[PDB]
């Protein structure tokens, strides 16, 4: 088309169940998805104390093609290495 | 550079508005975002001629790279003006911001409504079914007092003043049926695209002599969008209130034991406290608070928070739990709440018994819409009717609430954070509700087993 669809950049937190959870492995999962019209972009493991490291991983998203709520609970299906997903910011692009 | 107040905006506006260029030109300029990128197009930008660069060709640049996924920055983006470090937040148009911005991190102190001057492309903006409309009326339901208005494209209608003043006159009726003050509003014309009227005064328009706004201490000038947003008013800090941390998460520790993690929304949190979690009721120690890197001596409202308790288990305290200081206020569960209710653009109408999931701070739970009090006159609050039979888009009422499943809430005069929410329904957000009062409530552990 000569005109582009509406997006927006999503930085997700992906929070693990302990200090000892794989976050590799947490982070392939999570970039294993795949969605028409959704782009994973840069992560970063970040401490949040206590040794816990969250997946701050950035996402864009086609708007009409990609719902935030079933992303977040598909990346909460990995219960082995997920406990909770969060929207840490988004933007419009 | 001296030491910023902390304040949050956010920037709404149609799709044609060039809100997303305005906005970038501010981060640009003012702030320090992916500028390894910037510093990438800069350079390159000598191709396309012998050096000389606009920054909207810049951002044009890093848009594409944000698409392609190989920026480096996350979407937390911030700018300074003189008093404030501003976090800021252009708007998304997809649909799951809208709880977002209901139950996300931090409302917006201003909101920042840009405007395109060209004469489709206005009217295209002020649709009562636009998703700018109801981004404003979110914003004023949520407490947004401060607004501007920024009229974009100013280029493309030639400076002309008599449009501007149209415009004008016409965007103040859209705010006002919203139920902004006009008079409180700064009217800024701007090419984003160019500069115009954002940090630098303009010189294409020698009949502007900047906007204004009555304040409560008297009236305020400026010239530039950067001022009128350096002009916001320093909202309070409820640093001074009781302690209220809803929890996001709770992880067992080996050689630490629970560790909650949430986000302080008022009050402090230290070591040596003693706090209760609600509703379950359980009280503790805080042993120890850290935040990143760094272990602390307090957490302020705003500071996402690991603590650790003793003698809680991991399986007694949840997501979507409060805590608060044992010794000032201590959250309670409810048995009901009251909440207004504003009902937003939805293939819907809706009836007492109806019981969608509602988001409330980090909670997620069906209450069921238990008696419809009143309908009200939204903007004014005065009661329409009693016991109206349904709601459909667009009323205000007063709806009683009863929780599917123990809920600690609270009134958003007193704890703001804790006192508004989602309701979820259809693939979105289907109302907004305000909590205007709550029904706040042994049985040993032995017994309970
Ligand atoms: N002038 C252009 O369109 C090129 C843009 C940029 N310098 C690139 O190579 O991607």
């Amino acid at each position: 088309p000569a005109k582009p669809a509406a997006k927006s950049i999503v930085t997700l937190d992906v929070k693990p169940w302990d200090d000892e959870t794989n976050l590799e492995e947490m982070v392939a999962n999570v970039k294993a998805i795949e969605m028409e019209g959704l782009t994973w972009g840069a992560h970063q493991f970040i401490p949040i104390g206590f040794g816990i490291k969250k997946l701050q991983i950035n996402c864009v998203v086609e708007d009409d093609k990609v719902s935030l709520d079933d992303l977040q609970q598909s990346i909460e299906e990995d219960e082995d290495h997920v406990q909770s997903t969060d929207i840490a910011a988004m933007q419009k692009l | 550079g001296k030491e910023k107040s902390h304040i949050n905006v956010v920037v709404i506006g149609h799709v044609d508005s060039g809100k997303s260029t305005t906005t970038g030109h501010l981060i640009y300029k003012c702030g320090g975002i992916d500028k390894r990128t910037i510093e990438k197009f800069e350079k390159e930008a000598a191709e396309l001629g012998k050096g000389s660069f606009k920054y909207a060709w810049v951002l044009d640049k890093l848009k594409a790279e944000r698409e392609r996924g190989i920026t480096i920055d996350i979407a937390l983006w911030k700018f300074e003006t003189p008093k404030y470090q501003v976090t800021v937040i252009d708007a998304p148009g997809h649909r799951d911001f809208i709880k977002n911005m209901i139950t996300g991190t931090s409302q917006a102190d201003c909101a920042i409504l840009i405007i395109a001057g060209g004469v489709g492309e206005f009217e295209a903006g002020i649709s009562k079914d636009g998703q700018t409309r109801e981004h404003a009326l979110l914003a004023f339901t949520l407490g947004v007092r401060q607004l501007i208005v920024a009229v974009n494209k100013m280029d493309s209608v030639k400076w002309d003043e008599s449009r501007f003043q149209e415009i004008v006159k016409e965007t103040s009726n859209f705010i006002k049926k919203v139920g902004y003050n006009p008079k409180t509003v700064p009217f800024v014309p701007i090419s984003g695209w160019n500069g115009d009227n954002m940090i630098e005064a303009t010189t294409n328009a020698p009949w502007y002599k900047g906007w204004e706004k009555e304040t409560k201490a008297g009236v305020v000038k400026g010239k530039t969008l950067l001022e009128a947003i350096d002009a916001i008013e320093q909202p309070s800090r409820p640093t001074d209130k009781p302690l209220r941390l809803p929890l996001q998460d709770v992880y067992k520790i080996g050689g630490i034991g629970t560790v909650p993690v949430g986000r302080v929304e008022t009050g402090v949190i230290k070591p040596g406290m003693v706090v209760t979690f609600a509703p379950a009721g359980v009280t503790t120690e805080v042993k120890s608070v850290e935040m990143h890197h760094e272990q602390l001596e307090q957490g302020v409202p705003g500071d996402n928070v690991g603590f650790n308790v003793k003698n809680v288990s991991v399986k007694e305290i949840r997501r979507g739990n409060v805590c608060g200081d044992a010794k000032n206020d201590p959250p309670k569960g409810c048995a009901s709440f009251n909440a207004t209710v504003i009902v937003l653009n939805h293939p819907g109408q809706i009836s007492a018994g109806y019981s969608p999931v509602l988001d409330c701070h980090t909670a997620h739970i069906a209450c069921r819409f238990d008696e419809l009090l009143e309908k009200n006159d939204r903007r004014s609050g005065k009661k329409l009717e009693d016991h109206p039979k349904f709601l459909k888009s667009g009323d205000a009422a007063l709806v009683k609430f009863v929780p599917s499943k123990p809920m600690c809430v609270e009134a958003f005069s007193e704890y703001p954070p804790l006192g508004r929410f989602a309701v979820r329904d259809m693939r979105q957000t289907v109302a907004v509700g305000v909590i205007k009062s709550v029904d706040k409530t042994x049985x040993x552990x032995x017994x309970x087993x």
